[PDB]
């Protein structure tokens, strides 16, 4: 596993040591040669997980999730050179340094083989993101938002470190595979129940859970371009990962324990889909698709079943490449028109083609057309959810239908129509915008050919 | 469209737009060429049998009882010109309509092709500089003081000068831009 | 530049508030008439009439010909409700709540009628057709070793 | 004479049929010729601007910031506790959540129960 | 090996290459439209071999050439079901694209985007081809999502008209509101049949229980535009006349009615269902019979015809007929497309007008389009010998030969009464007469492409039924012996249709004028169902969006209660802690306050 941390970290004097000219270049080419080497992780094993020390390990779980973060890197990058022209050269080299941060962090968080030291890089992901949001965001609503992701975050993740120690205690161990191996039933008494929400409700506010998902809009609106994808992409599935590596030694209390999450969580996917129909800005709509999506996944993990973490984990992937796509789309208007009123800018088909195309595609893997992993995911969880109550169809089946209408509603909102007339600064899309629609859509459509390599340890 | 609107309709006014909605939706009604005449002539007939009135009170009320009688006996499927805010083709050739200003982000290549017209074109840009400031202060001239009480616009009164606020009516993409 | 007194602020009360905010949203004091001061949040902004897009003037000559809007001017709240390819309440030829008798009543009959309908089903004057081997025991679903009770078909 | 018209929320009154036109005072005229020199006034203010050969870019409406802010921003700072607000809030809250846990959780008691008693048909039933 | 399988893989497979070579420069070229016309072409007579190989001996085959992927006991292969109804259907939908793309190459000239046209056509063919290939619930749902998605994007192809995104997104809508029941057959057949694929299901179910062939018939009735969700396909009319002609007239609206008879051994098992099929499919043809003899708009008339008769192809698969239905839609197909190209040419030529009342007298302006439209009329009428005759009268036959709803029998013979009525209207209001078009004369059908395309269609029309009739295996049951007045009902129906439509349609002459009355209001206003259901859910959902979820919850409440209280609390908290005046004098007397307690209440307590 060191292979991959080393360079990651030699990512930093190397890009502080570049010239002024060059660090782009220099950051986006070793960040891909990082990608293409941690490509070498899905290799799985399938009876047991690779165990490369007492520190690290890799799952068919950890290893979809640390190809995403390390693809992610570049095409944040990629993102990042354009509204970031006229910085200096030594706060680039910052923003640059606080992305590699984030991604050794994010590639640490989930390799670990022990509770502590996943709970410690999970909260160390909170400070790289919290000084891109704070520092490059670019309306005056980026400290609230700043506050309400760092407290929101902070007041649930407290009680896990409380929960972990106590239960490390308790057992003598809090390494994984001890964990799995010498798991034992929770009884029925108020001091499981609290263990329980102690080790639940820090993965419940970093889904977000629906009723503790108001941080997510204002972080994910007022943060600048990489800073959204990062959050949508990768810092959204840490709660899952947590959720499936915690629920082995939650069993059987789960079972009465999850009412609450679940009703939510649909009930929630209903309100933010419906949400998303009365939207203004075009940021908002994509998070609150996000909520809805995570919903479903707070579902999937709660039911407790193989097909539904399979299902969970296909969504996770899908829909950390599809927002991270929406958001890039988003930008592109964005720094043409300097406003993200949706209604501001219409009918760019007529003067941008190809940014409708992809715009389109997006719009597509968002509603889950078949064969895409998005559906793969959604199905997978839908029947599991058939399987656990036959009524839950009902609202599956709703929040379908809202999503296809609030994702051709945005499409259609903002590329169809006549353009607006006073707006005469649009210029034709440039080669980096098409190369990163085009980076961000391709590895989409080639994971449809072996689903296999998403679908998880249950597979 | 083309005409600046007024702050209000008088009673004339009124009085033809209803005569004009009632003889086209007799027409939707009235299929055949001739039974429309026909019935045309008889509803010209009825509208000019109080041509003449001279009391303002009644007058208001025969239109309102008119319009009534229009309202409960219109057609529910009238025909609609296809170009027309109703038809089918009104605004089917939208999406072909492209604004002139995108000709100015073509790359040098594209604008090697159609030498002339790009020529032309500086003229024509050319043109709306040099008459931008006269404009501006014809309209400045020509308003007053409590800003301009309706939406017309005078024209060009001077040898060389261009009426107002002219380059976007002029350079309107077209009807069939494609 | 759009300054700090150009937002929208709290419900207005006093009669020079009500002004300021009339002319702030570019409307007539006459014409200006705020949401009822509950606690739904709505504060300064007028409550203009209820219409669609799809009922202003096509003729006229729009800033905004798709949209039907003219620019600076005052945007109803639930505009992108009305936005033409959504909601509308244009005046139909036929009263609203005739057309909910008719249409209501027409469902009802056909379902009331298709309930009769089956309670009263039609057929032919025949009996019930008759098959070779037990009623195809062997063939629908088989089970060999049981014996089926014969059925037994005489010519007639 | 002719059966009467009746407007509604989703198909409102024509305007041929109001009768507030077809009762017109000279306040009323007055008030046209208002509304008619603001909308003027307006439209003059936006053509100097959209027909200017030097301006670039996107003309600012604060007509369009104003909706916008008013519909995200500036609805806490005007909301009160009242009951009618707190009543919707509630219902609108928390009643549909105890409602689907009450249908899921009788759909899902009813289902163990008959488990237990060893009728269910579960043949076949190998994938969860 | 058996050519059979390797034949009907080639024929899907070669359909595909005209969209790798999208990229190519003959897309860029005008050549583009004739080399997919050619294309399409050369697949059909392709796909004419393993029918003649069907024809002579009933092969049928299944290939799961491709194992996907596999979830514990359950195996996804990418399978192709090759039985009677691919090998008949396949052949059929080429000859169709063929015309219509031969035709469009004429329609569509002055189109600017006409390859992307050609492109999109292929597209739909492609998916519409794996919807009715496949062999297993997922690969069908492919083709499902897949011929919705074109149908929205060939709808809303004038993307700079409102109205065409309106249309679009209203049949995503419906779409997916039958889709919802689609996904839950699937989740019921894999949760308790562990399987996808249709041979698995049919072994493991016997006596289908009423929830995998209710959410089968609530996504028939979504793509099929039964009575719930019928408003759509009348609107989807915004399109191209190529787009009506092909997608939602002869080959994608028949999705529903293909599904069910993919299902008939599980729909046969089931009584309840099949009673709901039933009569769902008799409402919907005559509501919808109902609602075309008032429309003036010649598309919106012919699709009513589609809608209506796909009530027909539903209710002769609630009578447990489905080899009949299938028989329908490939007889179906022919003179449908063949309405909707001659109502094209006709909108061509009169300047892209669509209204019949501006249509004057065309019998003698355009003689092949009215012969054209006259036989495609004849036989949709069901007359004897031609195409609608064997399909049509067989399933009226059987109809009045079952045991079934009395109501359903009732409103389908009204339902054949008005298909008769307004094919009256539309041959009277748009052949017959006087001209009543703009003066400036633009009439010209002397066109290769049209003519070529409208004379193979007809042909098709005339000897297809005949054809397809006597070179397949007995799959029903006859009708031998039934009563005289009984055999003749629907003649007598069509012939009483005939004749009261076309007297009330010499009644307009007259010079007399009154005014409408309610029926007619009812039937013109498509019974008011697009007014109210348009207007009432879709303000309330919307409201409710805005004014209950976003507002009242996320913006109000759940920021009231976890994080403004907090704020609240530990502000009044701050400032009753930290506001001190800085006298020692109040400080020291808090300490001897407090040493007084730790004393007592602690310092006794040991
Ligand atoms: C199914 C057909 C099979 C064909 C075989 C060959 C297909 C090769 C395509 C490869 C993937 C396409 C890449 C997408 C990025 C867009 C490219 C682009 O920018 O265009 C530039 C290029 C240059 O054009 P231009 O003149 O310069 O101007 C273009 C303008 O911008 C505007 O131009 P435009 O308006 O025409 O837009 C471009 C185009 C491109 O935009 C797209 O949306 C295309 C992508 C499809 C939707 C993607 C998400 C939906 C989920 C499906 C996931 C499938 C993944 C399978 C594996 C893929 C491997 C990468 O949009 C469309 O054509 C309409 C989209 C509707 C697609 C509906 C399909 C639904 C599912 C069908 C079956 C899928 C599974 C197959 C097997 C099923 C069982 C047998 O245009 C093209 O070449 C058009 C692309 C061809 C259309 C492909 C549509 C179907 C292919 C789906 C995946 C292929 C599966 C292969 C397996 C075997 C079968
Ligand atoms: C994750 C999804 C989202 C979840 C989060 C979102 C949803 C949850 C959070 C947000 C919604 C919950 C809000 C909680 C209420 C907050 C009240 C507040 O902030 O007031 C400050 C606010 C400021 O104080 P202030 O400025 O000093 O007072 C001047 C007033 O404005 C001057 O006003 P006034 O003098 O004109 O009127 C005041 C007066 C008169 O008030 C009125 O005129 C209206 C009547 C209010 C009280 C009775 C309600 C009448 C209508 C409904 C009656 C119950 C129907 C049946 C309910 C169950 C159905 C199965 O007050 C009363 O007479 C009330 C007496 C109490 C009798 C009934 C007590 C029932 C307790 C709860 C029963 C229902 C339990 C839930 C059942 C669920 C089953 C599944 O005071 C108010 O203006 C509101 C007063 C009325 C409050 C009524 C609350 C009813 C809503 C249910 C409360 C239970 C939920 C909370 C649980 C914890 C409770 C200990
Ligand atoms: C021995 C057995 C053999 C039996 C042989 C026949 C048996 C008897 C047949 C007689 C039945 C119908 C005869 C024709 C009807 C109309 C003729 C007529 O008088 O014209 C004047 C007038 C037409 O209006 P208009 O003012 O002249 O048109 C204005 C301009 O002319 C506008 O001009 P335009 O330019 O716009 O175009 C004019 C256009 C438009 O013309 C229209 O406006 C007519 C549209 C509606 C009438 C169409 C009749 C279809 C009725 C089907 C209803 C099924 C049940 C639905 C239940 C609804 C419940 C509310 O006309 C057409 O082009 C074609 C129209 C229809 C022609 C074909 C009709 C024949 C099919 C029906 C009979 C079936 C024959 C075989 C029997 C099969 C089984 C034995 O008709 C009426 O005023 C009343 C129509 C009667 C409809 C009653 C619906 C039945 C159910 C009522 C409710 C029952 C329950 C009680 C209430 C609920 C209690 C809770
Ligand atoms: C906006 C979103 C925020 C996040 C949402 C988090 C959801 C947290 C809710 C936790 C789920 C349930 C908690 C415990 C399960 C049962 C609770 C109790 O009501 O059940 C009964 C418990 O009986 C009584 O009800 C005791 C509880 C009563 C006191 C609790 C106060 C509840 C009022 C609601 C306050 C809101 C809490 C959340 C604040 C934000 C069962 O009866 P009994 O079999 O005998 O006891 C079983 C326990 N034993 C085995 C140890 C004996
Ligand atoms: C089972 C789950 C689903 C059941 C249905 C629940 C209700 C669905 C509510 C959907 C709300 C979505 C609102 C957002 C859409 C945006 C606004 C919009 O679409 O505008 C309406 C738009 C424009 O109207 P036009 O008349 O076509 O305009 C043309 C001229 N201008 O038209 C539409 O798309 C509206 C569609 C609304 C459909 C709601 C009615 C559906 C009812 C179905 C019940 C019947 C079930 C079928 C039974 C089958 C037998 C087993
Ligand atoms: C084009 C130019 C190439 C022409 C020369 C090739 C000549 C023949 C060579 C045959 C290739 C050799 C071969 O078939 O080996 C088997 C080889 C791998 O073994 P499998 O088990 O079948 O699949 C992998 C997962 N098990 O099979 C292949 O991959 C080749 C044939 C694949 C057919 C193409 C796939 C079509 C579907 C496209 C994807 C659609 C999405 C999935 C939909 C799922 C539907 C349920
Ligand atoms: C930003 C929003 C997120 C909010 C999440 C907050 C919820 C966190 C869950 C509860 C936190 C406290 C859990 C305590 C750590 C668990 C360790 C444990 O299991 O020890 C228990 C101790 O259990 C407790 O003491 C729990 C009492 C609660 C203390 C603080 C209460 C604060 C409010 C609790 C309810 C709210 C929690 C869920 C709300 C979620 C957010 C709304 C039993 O130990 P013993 O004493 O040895 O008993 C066995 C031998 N006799």
């Amino acid at each position: 596993m060191l292979k991959i941390i080393i360079p990651t970290t030699m990512l930093l004097p190397m890009t502080w040591m570049s010239k002024h000219n060059m660090i782009w270049i220099n950051a986006t080419v070793h960040s891909l040669l990082i990608s293409l080497i941690s490509l070498s992780l899905l290799n799985q094993l399938g009876e047991n997980s690779l165990n490369f020390s007492l520190t690290f390990f890799s799952d068919s779980l950890s290893a979809p999730l640390l190809v995403l973060t390390t693809w992610l890197l570049p095409l944040m990058l990629m993102a990042s050179q354009s509204h970031l022209s006229k910085e200096t050269t030594t706060r680039k080299k910052l923003y640059i340094t606080m992305l590699i941060l984030l991604q050794l962090f994010l590639i640490m968080t989930f390799t670990a083989t022990e509770l502590i030291l996943f709970y410690i890089l999970f909260e160390a992901t909170l400070v790289p993101t919290l000084i891109i949001i704070t520092r490059w965001g670019n309306q005056t609503e980026r400290l609230n938002a700043g506050l309400y992701f760092l407290f929101y975050t902070l007041a649930g993740s407290l009680p896990l470190l409380v929960a972990l120690v106590y239960i490390q205690n308790t057992t003598g161990s809090l390494n994984f595979l001890i964990i799995h191996y010498w798991s034992h039933p929770l009884s029925n008494s108020w001091s499981n129940i609290f263990m329980w929400l102690a080790c639940i409700m820090a993965f419940m506010v970093k889904m977000p859970l629906y009723g503790l998902h108001l941080w997510l809009p204002k972080a994910h609106v007022e943060a600048p371009i990489a800073g959204s994808m990062v959050l949508a992409a990768v810092l959204l599935k840490l709660g899952g990962y947590g959720m499936m590596r915690i629920t082995t030694i939650l069993n059987p209390l789960t079972n009465y324990m999850a009412y609450p999450f679940l009703m939510l969580s649909m009930w929630g996917m209903i309100m933010t889909s419906s949400i998303c129909l009365r939207q203004t800005d075009l940021k908002s709509l994509i998070a609150y698709s996000s909520v809805s999506h995570m919903a479903l996944v707070i579902v999937a993990i709660m039911i407790q079943t193989p097909w539904s973490f399979m299902g969970a984990t296909a969504l996770m992937i899908a829909h950390g490449l599809t927002s991270s796509m929406l958001f890039c789309l988003a930008n592109t208007n964005y720094e043409r028109v300097h406003s993200r009123t949706m209604i501001l800018a219409r009918g760019l088909q007529t003067l941008l083609p190809l940014m409708a195309t992809w715009w389109l595609v997006a719009s597509l893997t968002n509603l889950a057309l078949p064969p895409s992993i998005n559906l793969i995911g959604e199905l997978f969880i839908i029947t599991a959810s058939f399987s656990w109550s036959n009524i839950t169809i009902i609202l599956m089946g709703m929040n379908m239908m809202i999503t296809a209408l609030y994702s051709l509603y945005m499409l259609i909102t903002t590329q169809r129509g006549k353009y607006t007339h006073h707006i005469n600064n649009i210029k034709p899309s440039f080669t980096r915008e098409n190369a990163l629609m085009a980076l961000h859509i391709l590895p989409l459509l080639l994971l449809t050919l072996n689903p296999k390599m998403i679908l998880g340890p249950l597979y | 469209a083309f005409s600046a609107p007024a702050a209000y309709l008088t009673h004339q006014q009124k009085v033809l737009r209803l005569y004009k909605r009632a003889l086209r939706h007799l027409e939707s009604w009235c299929v055949h060429r001739d039974k429309y005449r026909y019935f045309a002539c008889l509803m010209r007939a009825r509208f000019d049998e109080h041509k003449n009135e001279k009391d303002m009170v009644k007058a208001t009320q025969l239109l309102r009882q008119a319009e009534e009688e229009f309202w409960y006996g219109q057609h529910p499927q009238p025909y609609i010109f296809p170009e027309s805010p109703g038809g089918t083709s009104y605004e089917r050739y939208e999406c072909y309509k492209v604004p002139e200003w995108c000709l100015d982000d073509w790359h040098p290549s594209e604008k090697a092709m159609y030498p002339d017209y790009f020529a032309k074109r500086e003229q024509w840009k050319r043109l709306r500089r040099e008459s931008w400031e006269r404009e501006v202060k014809q309209l400045q001239e020509e308003t007053p003081p409590g800003g301009p009480r309706t939406e017309a616009l005078p024209p060009a009164r001077k040898e060389g000068d261009l009426p107002p606020l002219w380059w976007h009516i002029v350079t309107r993409p077209r009807e069939r831009p494609m | 530049h759009v300054t700090k007194d150009m937002f929208p602020g709290p419900y207005p009360k006093t009669p020079e508030e009500r002004a300021a905010a009339a002319k702030k949203y570019n409307m007539r004091v006459e014409d200006y008439e705020p949401y009822p001061d509950d606690g739904m949040g709505y504060g300064d902004y007028p409550k203009l009439p209820d219409r669609s897009q799809q009922e202003r003037d096509p003729w006229y000559d729009w800033d905004h010909p798709d949209l039907r809007l003219n620019w600076g001017e005052p945007i109803h709240w639930d505009l992108d409700m009305y936005i033409r390819n959504r909601v509308d309440t244009s005046p139909t030829p036929v009263s609203w709540n005739t057309m909910c008798k008719h249409l209501f009543g027409f469902v009802a009959f056909m379902l009331f009628m298709f309930w009769v309908g089956e309670i009263y089903p039609s057929y032919q004057p025949v009996g019930p057709k008759q098959y070779p081997y037990n009623d195809l025991y062997l063939e629908r679903g088989g089970d060999p070793t049981k014996e089926p009770e014969p059925v037994v078909h005489y010519e007639i | 004479s002719f059966p009467k018209y009746k407007p509604s929320r989703l198909a409102t009154l024509p305007a041929t049929l109001d009768p507030a036109e077809y009762d017109i005072s000279p306040e009323t005229r007055k008030a046209q010729a208002e509304r008619l020199a603001i909308r003027s006034r307006l439209k003059r203010e936006y053509l100097l601007q959209y027909n200017d050969p030097n301006r670039l870019g996107v003309i600012e409406d604060p007509a369009l910031i104003r909706w916008t802010y008013a519909r995200s921003a500036n609805i806490y700072p005007n909301f009160r506790p009242t009951p009618k607000t707190s009543l919707l809030g509630a219902l609108f809250g928390i009643g549909p959540l105890f409602f689907w846990y009450y249908v899921f959780k009788t759909d899902r008691d009813k289902k163990e129960k008959l488990i237990q008693e060893g009728k269910l048909d579960q043949t076949f039933n190998i994938s969860y | 090996m058996n050519p059979f399988a390797s034949l009907t893989l080639t024929t899907l497979t070669i359909l595909t290459i005209p969209i790798m070579m999208s990229n190519s420069n003959i897309y860029k070229t005008n050549l583009y439209p004739n080399y997919v016309k050619t294309t399409v072409s050369y697949a059909f007579t392709l796909s004419l071999v393993p029918l003649l190989m069907f024809m002579h001996t009933g092969q049928e085959m299944i290939i799961s050439n491709w194992h996907w992927m596999t979830l514990q006991t359950v195996e996804l292969s990418l399978s192709f079901k090759m039985d009677y109804f691919s090998v008949m259907f396949i052949p059929v939908a080429l000859f169709v694209t063929w015309s219509i793309m031969e035709f469009s190459m004429w329609y569509m000239h002055s189109d600017p985007f006409i390859n992307r046209f050609f492109k999109y056509l292929l597209l739909f063919l492609i998916t519409m081809m794996i919807l009715v290939t496949a062999n297993n619930l997922f690969q069908l749902f492919i083709g499902w999502e897949g011929v919705g998605i074109m149908s929205f994007l060939l709808i809303g192809w004038w993307h700079g008209r409102t109205d065409a995104n309106t249309a679009a997104l209203q049949a995503i809508l419906y779409n997916r509101i039958g889709d919802i029941g689609f996904v839950l057959s699937m989740a019921w057949f894999l949760t308790h049949s562990n399987a996808w694929d249709l041979q698995q299901i049919f072994m493991l179910n016997n006596e289908c229980p009423n929830m995998p062939l209710i959410g089968l018939l609530l996504a028939a009735a979504g793509k099929s535009a039964q009575f719930g969700l019928h408003p759509w396909l009348p609107s989807a009319m915004e399109g191209p006349t190529p787009v009506s002609a092909l997608l939602h007239s002869s080959t994608m609206v028949v999705a529903g009615v293909f599904l069910l008879i993919r299902f008939y051994p599980l729909m046969e098992t089931n009584k309840l269902v099949q009673t709901m099929t039933l009569c769902l499919g008799a409402i919907t043809t005559l509501f919808t019979a109902l609602c075309a003899i008032t429309q003036n708009d010649i598309k919106k008339i012919v699709a009513f015809s589609t809608s209506s008769q796909l009530g027909l192809m539903m209710v002769t698969i609630g009578i447990n007929q489905p080899h009949l239905a299938f028989l329908h839609i490939c007889m179906h197909a022919f003179f449908k497309a063949m309405l909707f190209m001659c109502s094209g040419s006709i909108i061509h030529s009169l300047n892209d007008e669509q209204d019949i009342r501006k249509m004057g007298g065309l019998y003698k302006a355009m003689p092949f389009t009215t012969t054209a439209l006259i036989i495609g009329s004849l036989a949709l009428t069901g007359m004897p010998y031609l195409t609608g005759f064997y399909s049509k009268d067989l399933i009226i036959e059987a109809v009045n030969m079952s045991y079934t709803n009395a109501w359903a029998l009732l409103m389908t013979l009204i339902a054949t009464s008005l298909t008769a009525a307004y094919s009256t209207r539309i041959i009277f209001f748009a052949f017959l007469g006087k001209p009543r078009f703009p003066p400036l004369v633009l009439i010209n059908e002397n066109n290769p492409l049209l003519i070529n395309s409208i004379k193979r269609l007809l042909i098709g029309s005339i000897f297809a039924g005949f054809i397809i009739s006597n070179n397949i295996p007995p799959m029903t049951v006859p009708n031998t012996t039934m009563p005289l007045y009984m055999k003749m009902t629907a003649l007598i129906v069509t012939i009483m249709g005939f004749m009261l439509a076309l007297e009330l349609n010499n009644t307009t002459y007259y010079l007399k004028f009154k005014y409408p009355s309610q029926t007619y209001k009812f039937s013109n206003m498509l019974g008011y169902y697009p007014s109210i259901m348009h207007r009432l859910p879709t303000y309330h959902n919307l409201s409710m969006s805005q004014k209950s979820a976003s507002s009242l919850l996320d913006l109000i409440w759940l920021e009231t209660i976890l994080p403004k209280t907090t704020s609240f609390i530990q502000m009044k908290m701050s400032i009753m802690v930290s506001n001190q005046k800085g006298l020692i004098k109040l400080y020291f007397l808090s300490f001897l306050i407090t040493i007084m307690i730790s004393m007592t209440l602690f310092n006794y307590h040991e």
